[PDB]
């Protein structure tokens, strides 16, 4: 109980639904980075449920146009919350 | 390439009178430089997704 997961988010839909694979708890805020957002970004989730919408309005974009180490192509987009129960 | 004068240098003095004589005095320099041309060349890339 009350561990803490890291996964990277791969979105789906054209309104950003997201689907965490653990439930976060129950008012923690699950925080969002990486995946040109300029600073990590917290959302609250549903109770018991883990479907999550991504805020069209995005915060910042850290693109990065030309580069030939990487063909600048992305650093993939993460999110990060505590799942399980306390007790 | 190109051509420079180091110096004129001096040529004939101030000599006396009554004498069937000359110097020779000392020749100049003219030198010969050269240059070349130096390139600046770089690279940069895309993606080709993000560019359309």
């Amino acid at each position: 109980p009350e561990k803490t997961i890291v996964e990277p988010i791969r979105l789906k839909g054209r309104r950003g639904k997201i689907i965490l694979s653990a439930t976060p708890i129950a008012g923690r805020p699950v925080v969002f980075y990486g995946g040109g957002l300029g600073s990590p970004l917290e959302l609250i989730p549903r109770p018991g449920s883990n479907v999550l919408f991504f805020p069209y309005g995005s915060p910042d974009r850290f693109q990065t146009w030309g580069d030939c180490h990487t063909c600048d192509v992305e650093s993939q987009l993460m999110a990060t919350y505590v799942t399980g129960r306390r007790c | 390439t190109y051509m420079k004068i180091a110096d004129y240098g001096q040529l004939g003095e101030y000599t006396c009178d009554a004498k069937c004589d000359a110097e020779f005095g000392e020749p100049g320099n003219i030198r010969h430089l050269e240059g070349k041309t130096y390139d600046y060349r770089g690279v940069f890339c895309f993606n080709r997704k993000n560019l359309q």
